[PDB]
């Protein structure tokens, strides 16, 4: 046939297409966040500070891709988001900026190219 | 190796320069 057997793609595209969607979200939430923060003062960063933000339903989401970058120190992260949004949400949100649009060079090569390989001519081989 | 390289976790160099960095602030 081709190398020996027909190898299609496994769970590879599962753990890219859900960790981009988990990521977007989380994009979406800290550059909103970051955005309402526009660099608070101290006493703004506990008067506007993550009380309900980034929980209550969708904080596995964004706990999940934080523990994902920062696995062993991810209860520093929350609980910097927790305490000093205009020190952390910047820096944390560049890290994840950075990763978002490697990420994206990574979903270009599996997600990407399996759009163009699956939706045009395969052949009859 | 590949095209694209499937790195998901940071190093720990990375990681501890964010925490040197919160818990500092001196910008």
């Amino acid at each position: 046939s081709n190398a020996e057997h027909i190898y299609r793609c496994e769970d590879e595209r599962f753990e890219l297409d859900v960790v981009l969607e988990t990521n977007l979200a989380t994009i979406r939430v800290l550059e909103a966040i970051q955005k309402k923060l526009s660099r608070l003062s101290a006493e703004e960063q506990a008067k506007f500070r993550l009380d309900n933000t980034l929980g209550g339903t969708s904080e596995v989401i964004h706990r999940k891709a934080l523990q994902r970058i920062y696995a062993d120190k991810a209860a520093d992260i929350i609980d910097g988001l927790r305490k000093n949004p205009s020190i952390a949400v910047p820096i944390v949100l560049k890290r994840l900026k950075m990763k978002e649009e490697e990420w994206r060079e990574a979903q270009r090569g599996f997600n990407k190219v399996w759009r163009e390989q699956n939706e045009k001519y395969y052949l009859k081989s | 190796s590949n095209a694209a390289q499937l790195n998901y976790l940071l190093t720990d160099e990375q990681i501890m320069e964010d925490l040197r960095t919160l818990n500092k602030l001196k910008s």
